[PDB]
């Protein structure tokens, strides 16, 4: 039907879709993920702007690709969970052709080679999301951590945020992080992000969602009454020192 | 050339958000108001009808609250006649899903075929996005009653208690001092019209213009009971509230 | 006459003013001196009695067209046939600028000075005559761009020592754009408080006239009249004005105001070389703006403005609420510190709606239930957002 | 045209006068008008009415020929040389439209001076030739 | 307009007539206010009425054309009318209502900025209802009280009546409650027109009294014209 | 001790007022004096009253006199002009009484013509431009070759091209370029914004550039610097409702100005526009529009060398990389550089330090050019050209 382009290089030489694709991931929900020896954490926030909102049937931030490896947004939340369910049919389809469990490596390839062809495919706008991808691949307890942009450019971070006021949390990871001495347990790790995410979030300790990515099928998600109890203890050590 | 009579409707603006639906969630503050509280024992959908006259037929006349299943039900903010496509692509899915698992369909998935269509169009194909917002409430085994909402962009948040439509600001602040988490059906109900009533822009409120979906669970287990509240019964709720 | 210091009473003050008196004197002295020795018969205040005589009376109101042939000149008064006026040598050679208004001599018509407009019929509203109110401490928050500003149009003016020895021209011009209701007419208004420039407002409506030649005529009026009165802090506000709107009153249409904002573009930037003046924009819609006027060069540094944080918030509270009759009651604590999203213009909007309220029980003294119902009816007085629902 | 808006009734005022003078009463039959436009697809109708202006004559973009006689006539003041092949320089232009030529011949010359010959050659005609063009870009041989 | 009335006043003439009590509660001077409701319903009343009282010179400006037009002089933008209106202080500037606001909503702003800087002068514009207008002039900080002039009632009808029917001979016991509550629909400036119309029917008979019934034959005559020219 | 303060400041003002009252808006300067009384000599010639009026047809020796409104007379000589220093469209000036032609003045020019005419040269120079090596030779080869050595083009016996378009994107040295000239220049250099030229009234503009064009002639050597001709450059176009005809009358005086049935005179024409698309081809055809120079995006040799000119002051500390500063800046008009430049100088002034070092320039160039990216004007104005 629609064949008509909408990805167009510009004169100066950008893809003016993809770079407004940017600002609109800008826009997004702050995202931030690290990892240990052998644990990956994924934090992120949510919108305090209207309340009342359950959590039971409240459709999770970071959503379960498979049992070892998970996937987080920001940016658009509509277009981002069909790359999900686009992830999800396709690591079930390796599982089928392969015989083997995906890897993240694969899955965060095959993330970016849908958002290059959106951004290829004629009458198709890009996607609006920007996608981290953090598990374990199978028989071994690697945390490997991926970031996707609607660009279609991936690449392994120790520690990355996406979203909105990213530059703040980019550089207290910058300073507050070692890439050669990661933290060496999981408490660290998450008291890490929660200590990043203060930073922006500033107050809002109800809509803090903490998922905590563990080897051999293990991922959970911290509730609030853990979430709250960290940050008991990173507020005290905050002000005093 | 086919070009010049082209409006790009899935484009990103220069700051980076769809205009399209932008003034989609601007056609949905122009329709009529609805209303939904959730409950312990139930849920309560309500809606005020627009453009209301003496010649307006009210014994059979539903327009805002659509019936999808025996346990879900839906309440339409926005144009009538795009929601009538949407209604039957999600009548079809969850019968082809009771086709499928001969189980009744959870309300997230249907939720889901809605979202996927509304963002299908929203992305491409070069078509205007669909002009209205649902609220759906349902029941099943899995988390209990259920209630949330859609958009033109095709994204769903759970909900306690929302109000999409005219004067949504109003509603949600009228709502969200009253709202408690242990209210039973009634208690629901004289709320959503107590806000109904407040926020309301003509001067009474007559039971022509006001529509009513609740969610009843009895004596019977495991199967609630739907049932849209005919006129006759709605002006009995309005003495009990005290508007009368 | 100097400046007197010190301001009380003090021997050193009464010496001071001594030597002002004891120069005054000897300024009085001398030019006594120097005019009697003068002939008088061609000096002393003679000069005023020959230069009356010879001006002659009424003297007559023309306007001038060319200064061919110096002591010569073709004026054309609105109801004579346009003489052929000769130049006096009373006159001032440097004012008689072509279309300027002279004097001329009732009978034989000759020049003999040249009336100064002085009339400023319309620049006179423009020309800002007395400073507003706020200065810098008013706005509470937005350190950075304070800062910015003023390092781009303050600093420039008042102190120019480090820009020249850094050899580097200052930032030409500033565009604050930002949302609506964040202070971007406030930090005008600071700007405006302490300046030692003349602050030409306009806003972009008024240059979207209803003839077709007054379009760029109104630009080009107000850019040379805050060239002579240089220094300028011009701050064409409502930018945004020129290419929405369309207006009926407008014969030419969508095609005057681009000759308008083409003229705008040139004026700023222009062939002419203009000194200093300094230009401030401020628009709600920086995307409906031709990147002709944003260019660098033309307005070097876009400030963003963005909505207040919670501790921004606070801060506003405490500075709108500093002049406030308050009761013990209200905690500004948990005032309006809630963070359920406000703005700028909210805080005071609620300040504003439970002082008119306090006025109406004639409560002299403001209660936290007036606070609490002014800041519920500010909320429902409020168009919410749109584009919230995309990332919802 | 008819408009209640606004219009430019002071022009057609003009128009019609000189319509009225072309013909009607007066004619006099000794005054002839010749008019060259350069849009006749603008013309007001009456304008173009026999009565009036009666002989329409089309001036077409030079023939093959012409070129050659056009860049001829243009190039007797400067001076030429004795090997110029006219021939050639008019095949070379392609659609160019009078004053297209003599703007060739102008850059032709202005290159010459340039180089510091004393006198055009053919070299010099050429590149005169690719700077009047749609080639006043030129530069980057890239991909043909 | 009973309540309308009581807002305004302490809105517009309180600041005025006491200056001093705008401070100790440490809230600025209101700059103005809007009116809407349906035409005819005393907008320019309840603002002439004040003006009046306040002792405010009253400026009526409806157009920059008008304006220079009426003082017969050069202008090129509207502020023209505000040095000349800082002379003659205190002031209310009304402008009216019936492209993008004809420059009514324009001039509105443009007035708004030049007074947030510039100071005793309020403006009052009449609107005919709220979802035309710009949305910069309904931003909170900028014009601030909303005032609602509803179609008169019954009461507020009858009480309309009265007040315009003592200006003619009126015959003894006329109920004007029963005519007004005959008068549905019909608003402000109607009620005008059905009491010219009664004094011109008095007049069409020869008579020297207004009656009950020539009401009637004057409110029928109002009414059909009314609904006839909305078509 | 005030008692003393008292009359202390009295006599500050009494004895001001007695100086200004005996040392004794409207007049030249006393000091200067050059106001002599002498002018009793120059004012008893009741001579200086003389009517301005508009000569007329000549009848063979009787002439018609046409003053503004008073009168239409017929009137001689006044023997202190040559009975053929008159002729028609003169401008005389009329004797008061017994009227009589006693000097021909300069032909009426519109007073709004008069100030387009630069006077004051500005402060640029050929140096200043960089990047436009080729651009800045043809704009010379052009304009100021001509006039600077014309043996040459006699010698070749070629007419130099007169007029030259300087089309490209916003802020890449159009204005500049006609300034250098203008300071370079020898010649009267008469500039012309492109809305000045839209008056009011229908057909000013026509009389706009016909005043406008004979002020020029009457100078030997005049250069015009036509710009923002994209203000009245419509190209000829119908639409029904007569869509801004007034533009286009004014479009077609100055073409027909440009090149009639008249030759032009030794007008050396300078345009400039930033989307030349939008005019009309009638303007493009060489006879009034020659070469068409193609101000553009420097590359990384003129990036450095825009750097070089606009970083020739300023305390830049020595041993900066200006190559790696001009790569990290790709496809960005000379503007943005110098304003690159200025904000590298003023990051420095934050910080305290009097020397602008490479690391405050690499901050700088990152915020101007990915910062203030979403606000560029290059992308777009580069499709129109
Ligand atoms: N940070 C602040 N500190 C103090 N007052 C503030 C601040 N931010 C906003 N305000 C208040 O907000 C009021 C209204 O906002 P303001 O007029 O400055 O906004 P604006 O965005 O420049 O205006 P507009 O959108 O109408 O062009 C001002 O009178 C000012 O007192
Ligand atoms: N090649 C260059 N050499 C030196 N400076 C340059 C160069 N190119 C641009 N600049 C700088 O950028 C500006 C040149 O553009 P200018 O301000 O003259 O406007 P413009 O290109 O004519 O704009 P517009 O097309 O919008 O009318 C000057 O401030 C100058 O310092
Ligand atoms: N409530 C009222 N009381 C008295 N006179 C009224 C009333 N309403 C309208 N009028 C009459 O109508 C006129 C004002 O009309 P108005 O309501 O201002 O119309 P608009 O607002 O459309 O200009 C006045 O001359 C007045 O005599
Ligand atoms: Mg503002
Ligand atoms: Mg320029």
């Amino acid at each position: 039907g629609y064949d008509r382009a909408l990805s167009i290089f510009s004169p100066d030489g950008h893809i003016f879709q993809v770079e407004y694709a940017l600002e609109a991931v800008k826009r997004g929900t702050c995202a931030v993920g690290v990892k240990g020896k052998n644990c990956v954490v994924l934090g992120c926030e949510r919108r305090s702007t209207l309340k009342l909102q359950d959590t039971r049937i409240t459709p999770s931030k970071v959503s379960k690709i498979d049992s070892h490896v998970v996937l987080s947004f920001s940016g658009l939340n509509a277009d981002s969970r069909i790359l999900i369910e686009k992830a999800r049919v396709e690591a079930q389809s390796h599982r089928l052709t392969l015989e083997d469990p995906v890897t993240v490596e694969y899955l965060t390839r095959y993330v970016a080679g849908v958002q290059q062809r959106y951004t290829q495919s004629g009458g198709v706008r890009p996607f609006g999301v920007s996608t981290l991808i953090a598990g374990f691949d199978p028989r071994d307890d690697e945390p490997k951590l991926y970031q996707t942009e609607p660009s279609g450019i991936y690449s392994s971070w120790s520690a990355q945020t996406i979203g909105r006021n990213s530059k703040t949390v980019r550089e207290f990871l910058e300073k507050n992080y070692d890439r050669k001495e990661p933290p060496a347990t999981v408490e660290e790790c998450v008291k890490l992000t929660v200590r990043s995410l203060l930073e922006v979030v500033q107050t809002g300790a109800k809509n803090i969602e903490i998922t905590v990515v563990k080897p051999d099928s293990d991922i959970v998600a911290l509730s609030s009454e853990e979430i709250n109890q960290y940050v008991t203890q990173i507020e005290q050590e905050k002000q005093e020192q | 050339g086919s070009r010049r009579y082209d409006s790009r409707t899935t484009i990103f603006s220069p700051e980076g958000r769809l205009y399209q639906v932008e003034y989609a969630l601007e056609s949905i503050s122009h329709a009529g108001t609805a209303i939904g509280i959730m409950a312990s024992d139930g849920i309560v959908l309500a809606a005020e009808r627009k453009v209301t006259s003496t010649l307006l037929e009210q014994d059979t006349s539903t327009e805002k609250l659509y019936k999808l299943n025996d346990k879900i039900a839906v309440a339409v903010a926005g144009l009538t006649a795009d929601a009538e496509i949407l209604i039957n692509t999600a009548r079809i899915h969850a019968q082809n899903y009771l086709k499928t698992y001969n189980e009744d369909i959870p309300v997230e998935i249907l939720v889901r075929r809605l979202s996927d269509i509304k963002q299908g169009y929203t992305q491409h194909g070069g078509l205007r996005p669909f002009g209205v917002s649902f609220i759906y409430a349902g029941y099943d085994d899995r988390y209990g009653y259920q209630l949330y909402t859609s958009n033109p962009s095709g994204n769903y948040t759970g909900w306690k208690a929302i109000s999409v439509g005219a004067n949504t600001s109003a509603a949600q602040t009228l709502l969200q001092m009253d709202y408690k988490d242990d209210m039973k059906v009634d208690d629901a109900i004289e709320l959503a019209l107590k806000t109904l009533s407040k926020t309301t822009d003509s001067s009474a409120l007559t039971y022509d213009r006001l529509e009513f979906a609740t969610i009843r669970k009895g004596a019977n287990d495991g199967e609630v009971y739907q049932k849209i509240f005919k006129p006759q019964e709605i002006k009995d709720i309005l003495v009990k509230t005290g508007i009368t | 006459l100097p400046n007197i210091y010190p301001s009380t009473r003090c021997k050193l003050k009464l010496l001071r003013m001594e030597r002002i008196k004891d120069h005054l004197l000897l300024e009085e002295e001398f030019v006594s001196n120097s005019e009697i020795l003068k002939p008088f018969e061609k000096k002393q205040e003679e000069e005023k009695k020959q230069l009356e005589e010879i001006r002659g009376n009424p003297l007559s109101i023309g306007t001038l067209e060319e200064i061919i042939d110096d002591d010569h000149a073709i004026v054309t008064s609105p109801t004579m046939p346009d003489y052929y006026v000769s130049i006096l040598s009373f006159v001032d050679k440097e004012l008689l600028e072509p279309g300027c208004s002279v004097l001329l001599h009732h009978k034989t018509m000759s020049i003999v000075g040249v009336l100064q407009d002085d009339a400023d019929p319309m620049v006179s509203v423009m020309k800002m005559d007395k400073s507003p109110t706020e200065s810098y401490s008013d706005i509470g928050g937005l350190e950075s761009q304070i800062q910015e500003i003023k390092e781009s149009v303050e600093l420039p003016l008042t102190h120019p020592e480090l820009y020249e020895e850094m050899g580097i021209k200052p930032p030409k011009g500033v565009i604050l754009y930002g949302a609506p209701g964040t202070g971007k007419t406030l930090l005008a208004k600071a700007v405006a408080n302490q300046t030692s420039a003349t602050f030409l407002r306009i806003v972009g409506s008024e240059l979207i006239q209803k003839y077709l030649g007054d379009g760029p005529r109104l630009c080009r009026q107000i850019f040379k009249v805050a060239g002579e009165n240089a220094p300028s802090i011009v701050f064409i506000d409502e930018i945004d004005a020129i290419g929405t709107k369309r207006y009926d009153s407008n014969s030419g249409g969508e095609r005057e105001i681009q000759r308008t904002m083409l003229e705008l573009l040139n004026q700023l930037d222009g062939f002419d070389d203009r000194g200093d003046v300094k230009v401030i924009m401020a628009t709600n819609k920086i995307e409906t703006l031709d990147p002709a006027l944003i260019r660098p060069g033309r307005i070097d540094r876009k400030i963003l403005f963005e909505n207040p944080d919670l501790s921004t918030k606070k801060k506003i509270l405490g500075i709108h609420t500093s002049k406030m009759n308050l009761s013990e009651d209200v905690n500004l604590e948990t005032l309006v510190t809630t963070k359920d999203d406000l703005s700028g213009a909210d805080i005071q909007a609620m300040c504003t709606e439970a002082g008119l309220l306090a006025l109406r029980e004639r409560r002299m003294q403001v209660t936290a239930e007036d606070f609490k119902q002014a800041k519920e009816r500010v909320m429902k007085n409020k168009v919410e957002e749109n584009l919230e629902g995309l990332y919802l | 045209f008819d408009s209640e808006k606004s219009g430019d009734r002071e022009v057609q005022r003009t128009m019609l006068e000189l319509l009225n003078q072309l013909d009607g009463f007066s004619s006099d039959d000794r005054v002839k008008v010749l008019a060259a436009t350069n849009r006749v697809d603008v013309l007001d109708p009456a304008l173009l009415r026999s009565g009036r202006l009666d002989r329409k004559i089309e001036f077409p973009l030079p023939s093959e020929d012409s070129r050659a006689q056009i860049l001829q006539i243009h190039s007797r003041k400067m001076t030429t040389d004795d090997d110029i092949n006219w021939q050639e320089l008019a095949r070379s232009t392609d659609e160019f439209n009078g004053a297209q030529l003599k703007a060739v011949t102008v850059e032709a010359g202005m290159i010459a001076l340039r180089n510091g010959q004393s006198s055009v050659k053919h070299e010099d005609f050429v590149e005169g030739i690719s700077e009047v063009q749609a080639r006043k870009s030129k530069s980057v041989s890239f991909y043909a | 307009l009973t309540k309308q009335i009581k807002e305004i006043k302490e809105v517009i003439e309180l600041p005025v007539k006491h200056p001093e009590l705008f401070e100790s509660l440490g809230i600025a001077q209101p700059k103005g206010v809007i009116l809407y409701g349906p035409p005819g319903t005393g907008k320019t009343l309840l603002a002439r009425a004040v003006a009046h009282h306040t002792d405010c010179k009253f400026i009526r400006v409806s157009g920059a054309e008008l304006v220079q037009k009426y003082i017969g002089e050069g202008s090129r933008m509207v502020r023209e009318l505000f040095v000349m209106a800082r002379e003659h202080a205190p002031s209310i500037i009304f402008m009216d209502e019936i492209g993008s606001g004809g420059g009514d909503s324009e001039v509105q702003r443009t007035m708004l900025e030049l007074l947030n800087q510039l100071k005793n002068i309020k403006i009052i514009m009449a609107t005919n209802r709220l979802d035309i207008l710009d949305p910069a002039l309904l931003r909170p900080g900028r014009i601030d009280r909303k005032i609602e002039f509803p179609p008169p009632s019954v009461a507020a009808r009858a009480e309309i009546l009265r007040i315009h029917s003592r200006k003619m001979n009126l015959t003894r016991g006329i109920n004007l409650r029963k005519v007004a509550e005959k008068m549905n629909g019909c608003s402000g400036a109607d009620v005008k027109g059905v009491c010219t119309e009664a004094g011109m029917y008095a007049l069409r008979e020869r008579r020297i009294h207004v009656t009950q019934e020539d009401f009637e034959l004057a409110v029928g005559k109002v009414m059909n014209k009314n609904q006839e020219t909305a078509i | 001790y005030a008692a003393k303060l008292k009359q202390t400041e009295n006599d500050l003002k009494d004895i001001e007022a007695r100086i200004k009252e005996k040392a004794g808006s409207d007049t030249g300067l006393a000091p200067s004096h050059l106001w002599d009384i002498m002018g009793d000599r120059q004012r008893l010639g009741e001579e200086h009253p003389l009517q301005v009026a508009r000569c007329t047809k000549i009848i063979k020796a009787k002439y018609v006199i046409n003053l503004k409104q008073i009168a239409k007379f017929v009137v001689g000589l006044g023997e202190r002009v040559s009975p053929t220093d008159i002729e028609e469209g003169m401008r005389v000036g009329v004797d008061r009484s017994k009227y009589n032609i006693e000097l021909p003045l300069p032909p009426r020019i519109d007073p709004s013509v008069t100030m387009m005419t630069v006077e004051e040269k500005p402060d640029v120079t050929y140096s200043d431009v960089g990047g436009c090596k080729d651009q800045i030779e043809k704009l010379r080869e052009v304009v100021e070759l001509p006039l600077l050595s014309p043996e040459r083009f006699a010698t070749l016996g070629i007419d130099p091209p007169k007029g030259i378009l300087l089309y490209g994107p916003p802020g890449t040295g159009k204005t500049l370029c006609a300034r250098a000239v203008a300071n370079r220049t020898d010649a009267t250099f008469i500039r012309v914004i492109g809305s000045e030229l839209v008056q009011k009234y229908v057909g000013e503009g026509a009389r706009m550039v016909r005043e406008l064009f004979e002020m020029a002639r009457t100078k030997k050597a005049c250069i015009i610097f036509f710009d923002e001709i994209d203000a009245v450059g419509g190209a000829r176009f119908d639409d029904g409702a007569g869509g801004d005809n007034e533009v286009q009358r004014t479009m077609l005086e100055l073409i027909t100005q440009l090149d009639g049935f008249d030759p032009r005179g030794n007008i050396k024409v300078m345009f400039a526009t930033n989307r030349p698309n939008t005019l009309d081809p009638a303007l493009l055809r060489p006879g009034r529009i020659d070469r068409k120079v193609e101000f553009s995006l420097p590359d990384l040799e003129g990036r450095a060398n825009i750097f070089r000119i606009h970083s020739k002051s300023m305390s830049v500390e020595r041993g900066i990389r200006w190559e790696l500063i001009s790569r990290l800046c790709p496809n960005s008009t000379g503007a943005e550089l110098r304003s690159v430049c200025t904000e590298a100088g003023m990051f420095a002034i934050r910080a305290r330090r009097k020397v602008a070092t490479e690391k405050d320039f690499l901050k700088a160039v990152d915020k101007v050019i990915s910062g203030y990216k979403k606000f560029s004007s290059t992308s777009r104005y580069m499709q129109y050209n």
